[PDB]
């Protein structure tokens, strides 16, 4: 077992007070942060708006990098 | 209960619905003053432009009466031969507090005019209420 | 008070009933005595100003 | 009525104009559409899009033509409803043609409204749905309508392969109305209440002597089994919208997005 | 990453030679390179003299402290020697001078802590650079239609506009109601008060507001407002911040002073900035939008993405008083020859023109206004439009750079 | 599709008829024809007059019959009026869909001059992997 | 290729209404698109009033003719009504005023032929577009 | 901004004065001038010697005034020593901020050489949508 | 209250009145120099100067009591 658990570092609550603590913390706990269906959509990405000199190395290290990074 | 007649109008007609106008300042009013002619009467006349004058409740159409740093006469017993006056002329009675003449000012005045508000700015005096602050700047370099 | 000025007269008593068009106060300002006239019948409630006091525009003289 | 020289009265007048946009040729024609069992151009949009998501563009537009007495009848919207909203929570641009106004024929302002939602879809990279039901060019307006047809076809070619374009055919599309569908990616027809043809049976009879119904000439079964132009033949308008929402569930919003 | 410079200094260190001018040239050249690449913010907290003034001017935002900071190129003593103008360093270069007159400062803090707080507020709206995403706050969008989701604060807009077309109102009453939390960071608040510009959020998205203020010059555009709004718009466009325009403009400010100072050349700056900007651009028209000022303030063919108007909007070539004098000059001549009641005829014709054409519906009929909406819809319409427009591709001809009128 | 996609210089000379949807296909201005010129004999219309006058002047041409008028002649007069008014290049020139109406002999000069002006073009299209031309 | 406008003026056609403003907006948007792409030159040869003035301002070079061309946004009579100053069209907006005071003009020609000569001189230095080299 | 942005060939010829911030604005080397040449008469300095000496020698000019000496003649002697020491092209040439100090007749030669070599410059800015010129 | 108080942190460049002098509302009490500008402080009520606690050349903090009544 290698999960990181909640620790009551001080105090010794009764099982009712444990239940109250858990129901509060569990309903306070954040919802679906970092959502599972964050689609990719590169339409109009800011890197395509920039002017690049025809020989600008940022055409490799910014533009192509940004399109191809997955 | 006064009845005011309306005159016969000219043949011209109103072709504009409104004029845009700059908002009248709420407190500090800043004015451009032509220096003199009697600015040499004073020990330090640049107090006029270095002072945040305060408009007193005594201001009316004859004149606006300020308070601030007193202006000091170079010779405080010196009398002035009365001379013509104009709207916006800044008199300094011998108590040292300036007065800015309004439209109903007397044709001649008895006190030295330290400066006159430029025609650019005189009409702004028409809107300053008691309790407003006034600042003055020389419209062009004062030199004796 | 329609303007800044000095309360040269307060013309009514605290709580006094008043009729529209009577005078509450007189202010010296603009080198002139300006009367303050009651705009409705009512009772002069909480008369907040004293004779010879200076006051600033828009201050309440009384509720009505 | 509230005085129009007042802000409340101007707002009451806006509410009046908006109300008049729901039935621009009178309730009797909406009653005729329902008696024929078809939806109105507005109900087609509101049934396809998610509830309350429809935001309407150029609702109050009216045609500018004065040819042949058209100036005596200027229906609001000029016979097409245009806007955007969501399908399954993803934004789409939409237009829906109203066969009750001049037979749904394309006029100048009708075309400008379609061009506007095309350019909005191409700009924002969102799927475009067109619901087609119109007797071709509005003959009274003349060549202006052909210039608008060219502008619409040119926008369909620009959008081709950039954003998903879907065409629903839900009545008789005649004349120029047929090519915009053919340029879109998918055409969904309704199996007995829609047709597409370039020219009608009377001209076909005159030239060739072939005697044919509109249904045999250009019905949904003809364009499925013979011409290969339709991609689905719905049993009815609800089934067509269900197929369109299924289609959209597979497609990305644009060629620079991943399929969902 | 953003660059913050805090500036005090008596210019070049005179005992060091032209080397100090070389280093100034290098600092200026770096500010030019970084221009439009990273947010640049200058705090001025003392006397910045000589070359110290030009780097702030090249940065994007200038914050000054209202009595302890000054900027000037040439000191009071040289000004006195060359012109006789005897001026204090505060009158010459003070924060109030650079706000109200020169238009150089963007904020005048009441103290140093207030200046830092304003700089942190500014940074909270900006992305770190021109290609990173902007810092959205998490906001939960309520479900249902725009008409189903009207708040009482939205319904307070339906009664805002005075019945008389000429009675002014404070445009902040719109801005603070369409922005989240009423939160609005005004920029150049003390300069060219006839236009209000600044940052806000709509459903967590940063936006730039540009709004005519009826309470100053009746909302007219002038030279100073045109430059104020033009640089703000170009700063938002560099950093991808959508712009929302609140339009209530009767025209340009008439006057020979505006003509001789270049209202043509410097008003064309706001045309350039708005036509060039490729961010999402939403226009809400509240009352007037006349003549060339309609073109300037967010017209559709200047590439406004969504234009909505309130029922009180008035979109016309000119006010009916001026328009009738052309459009009916025939009938007015005939009535003058016949000795008719020409003034009563002019009133009849004017009210006919106002009822017929001085309204939003002609522009709606021509498609220049995408919808006419109840004022209370405005917040929902603007948020929904920005959510639609959050991604745009726009084609522009390839160029090295533009040639904006300077 | 092929015409609207093509980005080379596209010049259109209209001789005689250009009706309806075939005007749209054959090099219309809004399909991106760079220069459109017409001969005086061009006929640009939604449809031929014999069809248009059956649709315009409807009802009018039937109350004439209920009043017992010789609608067989009236319809020919309506056709001649429609053709004299609308079946010509000038309505499209007035809308700027035809850039010039030229004597036919001018065609070689106009084509050569247009191609020489259009020899360099930048036209910008939305980014795509490829089109989806109807197959 | 370079664009030359010979602006003459009188503003929007007031009878046509807001459509004239939308067409101004479109003309300005094209001047901005073209800005820095092709050389744009404006010759002013009459009273450019109202909307007519912003297009020259957006072009790269403005050539005015001395005694016979003017630019102003709003006319002397509206200026008189608001500001109270009497001014003539020449004093308000003449070529001298836009050279010496407003800084909007680039040349003040002694006549229309001199203006054409100066425009040809400008074009002799300018390339056809930003992708070409100067002659 | 305009000078620092410009990526065409940039040549500067200095003929007498280039003082203070105007040195920076008028084509300084570190602003990216491609060729800088100075005539023998050039004068490149942080400020004019009057102003510089009054500041640099503040100690001596106060001390001599408290001694009651001929401060005016001392100021003239210090100003002459400063002008002869620092107000010349040579301190900038020593720093390399001027690439050559040239006989004035060489100016056209150096200019033509630079313009012939720099007709293509391989230089670039950081990528941006556009700059944010102070406006 | 009856206290005349300094509106700003500044130096008293001129005292206009003495204790037991009668004053009227709006009469000048002191002038304060700050930021190179000189600013009047004036009597808020009719009365007579008492509790006078400042002198010419004194630098005073904002809110300093100058006098009473
Ligand atoms: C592009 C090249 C072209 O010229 S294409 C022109 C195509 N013209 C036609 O097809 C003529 C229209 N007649 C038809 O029968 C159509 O095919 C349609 C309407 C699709 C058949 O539908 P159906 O259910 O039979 O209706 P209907 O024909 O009885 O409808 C008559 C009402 O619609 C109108 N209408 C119709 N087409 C046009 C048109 N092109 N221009 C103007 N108006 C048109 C009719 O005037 C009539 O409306 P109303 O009752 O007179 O007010
Ligand atoms: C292109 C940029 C240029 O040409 S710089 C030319 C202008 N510089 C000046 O030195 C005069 C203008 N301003 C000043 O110097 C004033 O001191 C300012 C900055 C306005 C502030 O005045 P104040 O606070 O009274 O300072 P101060 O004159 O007593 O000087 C304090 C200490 O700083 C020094 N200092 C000041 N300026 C410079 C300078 N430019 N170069 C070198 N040192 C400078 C003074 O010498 C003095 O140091 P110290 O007390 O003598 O040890
Ligand atoms: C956004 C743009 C606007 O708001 S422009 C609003 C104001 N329009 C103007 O009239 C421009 C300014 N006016 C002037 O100073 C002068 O009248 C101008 C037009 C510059 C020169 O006119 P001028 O040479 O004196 O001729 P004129 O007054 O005798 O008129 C001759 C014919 O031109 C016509 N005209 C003129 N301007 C317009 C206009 N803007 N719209 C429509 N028509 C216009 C006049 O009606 C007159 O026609 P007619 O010959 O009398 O039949
Ligand atoms: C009110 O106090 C202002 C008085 C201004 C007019 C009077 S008249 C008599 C004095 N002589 C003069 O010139 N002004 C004073």
């Amino acid at each position: 077992d290698h999960e990181a658990h909640i620790k009551v570092l001080r105090g010794e609550p009764t099982p009712e007070e444990m239940a109250a603590l858990m129901a509060v913390l569990a309903s306070a706990g954040g919802g679906p942060a970092e959502p599972v269906k964050k689609e990719r959509n590169m339409w109009g990405h800011p890197v395509d708006k920039l002017r690049y000199s025809v020989f600008s190395w940022q055409r490799v290290t910014l533009l192509e990098r940004t399109h191809m990074r997955r | 209960g006064d009845v005011l007649p309306v005159g016969e109008h000219t043949d011209e007609f109103p072709e504009l619905d409104q004029a845009p106008v700059a908002a009248i300042a709420e407190d500090v009013v800043e004015l451009q003053v032509v220096p003199g002619p009697r600015d040499d009467w004073f020990v330090d006349p640049d107090i006029l432009v270095r002072t945040n004058w305060l408009v007193t409740n005594r201001s009316d159409r004859v004149g606006m009466r300020l308070v601030g740093m007193p202006l000091e006469y170079r010779n405080p017993d010196r009398q002035l031969p009365s001379e013509g006056a104009t709207r916006g002329a800044i008199q300094v009675p011998p108590n040292g507090f300036p007065v800015i003449l309004g439209p109903d000012h007397p044709v001649t005045g008895g006190y030295p005019v330290i400066g006159v508000v430029t025609e650019e700015d005189i009409d702004k005096l028409g809107q300053v209420r008691p309790g407003q602050t006034v600042r003055l700047h020389w419209a062009y370099p004062r030199r004796p | 008070a329609p303007m800044q000025g000095t309360v040269v007269k307060v013309a009514v008593e605290e709580g006094q009933e008043v009729s529209a068009g009577d005078l509450v106060v007189v202010l010296e300002a603009m080198k002139m005595e300006n009367p303050v006239t009651a705009h409705k019948d009512g009772t002069i409630t909480g008369l907040a100003v004293e004779a010879g006091a200076a006051i600033t525009q828009g201050t309440v003289i009384a509720e009505i | 009525q509230v005085d129009i020289h007042t802000t409340a009265g101007k707002l009451a007048d806006l509410k009046r104009r908006t109300e008049e946009t729901l039935h621009p040729v009178g309730e009797a024609a909406v009653d005729k559409v329902h008696a024929k069992g078809k939806l109105t151009a507005r109900e087609r949009i509101l049934a396809l899009l998610d509830e309350g998501s429809f935001v309407e563009l150029d609702a109050l537009a009216k045609h500018r033509s004065t040819n042949f007495g058209l100036e005596k009848n200027r229906p609001l919207g000029d016979g097409v409803i245009t806007g955007y909203g969501t399908i399954d929570g993803r934004d789409v641009c939409i237009f829906s043609q109203d066969a009750t106004v001049f037979g749904g024929s394309l006029g100048e302002v009708y075309g400008e409204k379609i061009v506007k939602v095309q350019e909005l879809a191409i700009k924002t990279g969102r799927p475009l749905i067109g619901i087609n039901d119109g007797a071709g060019a509005r003959i009274q307006e003349g060549v202006v309508s052909l210039g608008l047809y060219s502008r619409i076809f040119h926008n369909n070619i620009k959008a081709s392969g950039v954003i998903p374009q879907i065409s629903l055919i839900m009545g008789a599309a005649a004349g120029g109305h047929v090519y915009s569908p053919a340029l879109t990616d998918f055409v969904v027809m309704v199996d007995q209440t829609s047709q597409m043809f370039i020219t009608g049976p009377d001209v076909i009879k005159t030239v060739t002597g072939e005697d044919v119904t509109m249904e045999e000439l250009g019905g949904a079964h003809t364009h499925m089994a013979k011409s290969g132009t339709a991609h689905y033949v719905a049993s009815g308008e609800q089934d067509a919208f269900d197929y369109v929402r299924d289609l959209l569930s597979y497609l990305p919003p644009n060629n620079y997005a991943d399929p969902p | 990453r953003p660059l913050i410079g805090i500036n005090d200094g008596a210019g070049a260190r005179i005992q060091e030679g032209v080397v100090s001018l070389g280093l100034y040239s290098r600092i200026f050249h770096n500010n030019i390179k970084a221009s439009g690449v990273i947010p640049q913010i200058s705090l001025i907290m003392g006397a910045a003299a000589g070359g110290h003034v030009y780097s702030p001017a090249l940065t994007d935002f200038v914050v000054m402290v209202d009595q302890t900071s000054q900027m000037f190129i040439t000191g009071p003593d040289v000004i006195k020697t060359v012109t006789g103008e005897d001026v204090t360093m505060e009158e010459l270069g003070g924060a109030h001078t650079h706000m109200a007159k020169s238009g150089t400062a963007h904020y005048v803090a009441s103290g140093e802590q207030d200046a830092f707080d304003y700089v942190r507020d500014l940074l909270s709206y900006l992305p770190p650079n021109n290609y990173a995403d902007p810092p959205l706050y998490p906001v939960a969008i309520p479900e249902g239609s725009i008409e189903e989701t009207l708040t009482d604060e939205d319904l307070e807009l339906d009664t805002l506009i005075p019945d008389s077309p000429n009675q002014p109102y404070d445009m902040h009453e719109v801005i603070t109601r369409i922005l989240d939390d009423d939160e609005f960071l005004e920029v150049q608040a003390g300069y060219a008060g006839n236009i209000v510009v600044g940052f806000g959020r709509v459903e967590g998205r940063p936006v730039g507001i540009v709004a005519n203020q009826p309470t100053q010059f009746a909302g007219c555009l002038d030279i100073n407002a045109s430059e104020k709004a033009a640089r703000f718009i170009r700063t938002c466009d560099c950093f991808n911040i959508p712009i929302v325009l609140l339009v209530d403009v009767p025209g340009f400010l008439p006057g020979t002073d505006q003509e001789y100072n270049g209202i043509i050349r410097r008003g064309a700056k706001l045309l350039y900035a708005y036509g060039e900007a490729t961010v999402a651009k939403v226009t809400v028209i509240t009352r007037k939008s006349y003549g060339g000022a309609y073109c300037v303030m967010g017209s559709k063919d200047m590439g406004a993405d969504v234009v909505v108007a309130w029922p009180t909007a008035q979109i016309a070539v000119m006010g009916a008083s001026g328009a009738v004098g052309f459009v009916y000059r025939q009938q007015l001549k005939e009535a003058a020859k016949n000795g008719e009641d020409v003034d009563a005829l002019r009133l009849e014709l004017q009210q006919t023109y106002e009822d017929t054409l001085v309204n939003p519906y002609i522009a709606a009929e021509r498609g220049y206004v995408d919808a006419v909406i109840p004022p209370s819809h405005t917040r929902g319409y603007v948020a929904n439009a920005l959510r639609l427009l959050e991604r745009k591709i726009v084609q522009m001809p390839p160029k090295k750079h533009g040639n904006i009128p300077l």
